[PDB]
């Protein structure tokens, strides 16, 4: 049980890491640059997911 | 067999900003009675505060206005480090000559605007106060320099200016005329020699943190049903509950032992909800064989 | 006014020990029945931090970084320091920082600062109507270009005369994060004849100021030339360091409990395995 417990939460703490974006949360991502700038950094995030 | 995976859409979106209450005199410029004169132009210093620009420009109270680089809409959710303004008095035909980039007889010799410069211009008619019978000399303007003012620059200093070249010393001599002349206000005039009150709104963008922005418009708050909520700290969808949680009066959210968001509290008025994703899953259908029937 | 005390002398920077002392919330989140890790500027467990006191021939004021944080501790009776002196330069040639407590609120101003050679607080004519009110500001003679300024929350002192043992406890952790100056306090009751108490104890932000300027020393404002002596207060300075504490949060939100990582080595384990009780093993 503790093994599958640092499975899942180890899975859930990875939303929190940054991934070498500008943050993890992807709406401030959308809400400031532009698209095509935009781009680069949400596949660098969704890659690393 | 699952064949899809179902999630219940939000109804609708949900935003709620802290109060903007205990505004600061922003229109202080905008209500003043006398301004200064063109070279003598008033800088307003506006730190940690909140300006309405709703009312400034929505609302159509005043003559005209004309933005550059950003629309009047697009004001609400962006800003920048520092705001001025910049009150002065100047005539009708004067009006074109206050635009970035642009050169004039007050543009270059009394106010110039930068080349980048993202703020607006405002005007509206003065002539039922600035003017009076006989003509109004307290205002001035500097009709001759022999250099071009900085961009931003403010000079009170008085002088005579010298055409040629001639030992004038506290006279008018030959090629010796005044710098400093009084404007020819009076009512009678037409629209062109009408007074104008432009004040100018000059934004700063620096390393430094933003303190000046616009308003902050907020919704009315739905409870037990899946919404997108964003209270003026982060984005996310749930299903919004009033709960038995404490929290301390400095804490807006809270997070659960995953580092995810189950608890935020109104930057508005003083409630505490857990917040709860929305529900979803599996679709999983149950089918006999093709060949023995269709349930 | 130009000419020093006779009695002045620098003292020597003295070390004391703390025990629990640095521990703060470090950010606004709520979370209960956990332990949490944070790396931020914190002040070391079990450290050195200076000792001073001011009495009625012993004077200390030195000069100190404010670089790398420093941390506030004031225990005193009737709470007589109102405030401190923060700068760069610390005169009128760049911008200067003063929290300043008027006994009514709070009042923060960063302008040019022309500095007198010898600030001073008093009270004068007090024969009727005292009411011990703040009449004369002796301490600047003149400020000019502000930049900024704030006035807080309102916050209650009385400076009638008491008996018995120490009754507050002021400890005050300032700091710079990307500009932003962050104020924290913890104010509780206790019974201290001398040196600390034994306790644990959190310390609260009050304010989160955006300013964003440089300040590269610090000073504590002179409050109560030979017959001029100073009143009786002490006070300590800590220095914050990127540390790491594994803080335990009650069912309430409050921390009851902090391990400071690279202090000891059982204590690296126990950030580790993020648990307070290690178990038996290697």
């Amino acid at each position: 049980v503790n093994q599958n417990a640092q499975a899942l939460n180890t899975l859930v703490k990875q939303l929190s890491s940054n991934f070498g974006a500008i943050s993890s949360v992807l709406n401030d991502i959308l809400s400031r640059l532009d698209p095509p700038e935009a781009e680069v950094q949400i596949d660098r995030l969704i890659t690393g997911r | 067999y699952q064949t899809s995976n179902f999630r219940v859409q939000p109804t609708e979106s949900i935003v709620r900003f802290p109060n903007i209450t205990n505004l600061c005199p922003f229109g202080e410029v905008f209500n003043a009675t006398r301004f200064a004169s063109v070279y003598a132009w008033n800088r307003k210093r506006i730190s940690n505060c909140v300006a309405d620009y709703s009312v400034l420009y929505n609302s159509a109270s005043f003559s005209t206005f004309k933005c550059y680089g950003v629309s009047p809409t697009k004001l609400n959710d962006l800003c920048f480090t520092n705001v001025y303004a910049d009150s002065f008095v100047i005539r009708g035909d004067e009006v074109r000559q206050i635009a970035p980039g642009q050169t004039g007889n007050i543009a270059d010799y009394n106010y110039k605007l930068p080349d980048d410069f993202t703020g607006c211009v405002i005007a509206w008619n003065s002539n039922n106060l600035d003017s009076k019978v006989g003509g109004n000399y307290n205002y001035l303007y500097r009709l001759f320099r022999k250099s071009n003012l900085k961009p931003f620059e403010r000079d009170i200093s008085t002088e005579i200016y010298q055409a040629g070249s001639t030992p004038c010393n506290g006279v008018k001599g030959f090629n010796c005329y005044f710098p400093l002349q009084s404007y020819g206000f009076q009512p009678t005039y037409g629209v062109g020699y009408q007074p104008y009150r432009v004040v100018v709104l000059s934004f700063e963008l620096l390393h430094a943190p933003a303190t000046v922005c616009g308003p902050k418009k907020s919704t009315n708050l739905v409870k037990n049903k899946c919404v997108n909520f964003n209270f003026n700290g982060l984005t996310g969808t749930g299903v919004l509950t009033e709960s038995n949680k404490k929290f301390l009066p400095f804490q807006q959210f809270g997070r659960d032992i995953a580092d995810t968001t189950d608890a935020v509290r109104d930057p508005q008025t003083l409630e505490i909800l857990d917040i709860t994703p929305c529900s979803f899953g599996g679709v999983s259908v149950i089918t006999p064989g093709t060949n023995t029937s269709n349930q | 006014q130009c000419v020093n005390f006779t009695t002045r002398t620098q003292l020597p920077p003295a070390y004391t020990n703390s025990f629990t002392r640095g521990v703060y919330y470090p950010d606004k989140v709520f979370r209960s029945s956990v332990l949490h890790s944070t790396q931020d500027l914190f002040l070391p467990f079990f450290s050195n931090v200076t000792w001073f006191h001011a009495i009625h021939k012993r004077f200390a004021n030195p000069v100190l970084p404010f670089n790398d944080g420093v941390y506030f501790a004031s225990t005193e009776k009737s709470n007589i320091i109102r405030g401190w002196i923060f700068g760069t330069t610390l005169d009128s040639k760049t911008q200067s920082l003063l929290i300043v407590n008027n006994a009514t609120n709070v009042v923060i101003k960063v302008c040019e600062f022309q500095f007198c050679n010898d600030p001073f607080l008093g009270v004068y004519y007090h024969k009727n109507n005292k009411s011990w009110m703040e009449s004369e500001f002796r301490v600047y003679s003149s400020a000019n270009n502000c930049t900024f300024e704030y006035v807080s929350q309102p916050f209650l002192m009385d400076l009638e005369g008491k008996q018995g043992n120490f009754k507050n406890l002021r400890e005050f952790v300032f700091k710079n994060i990307d500009g932003y100056f962050k104020i924290y306090s913890k104010h509780t009751p206790i019974n201290l004849v001398r040196g600390l108490p034994q306790g644990f104890s959190a310390l609260e932000p009050l304010v989160d100021l955006p300013i964003g300027i440089n300040i590269t020393r610090f000073q504590t404002l002179h409050i109560s030339s030979s017959g001029w002596t100073a009143g009786a207060a002490a006070y300590y300075v800590g220095y914050l360091q990127p540390r790491t504490f594994l803080l335990k949060y009650n069912e309430n939100g409050t921390i009851t409990d902090a391990v400071d990582c690279a202090l000891d080595p059982l204590s690296e384990t126990k950030c580790t395995l993020k648990s307070f009780t290690v178990e038996k093993g290697i």
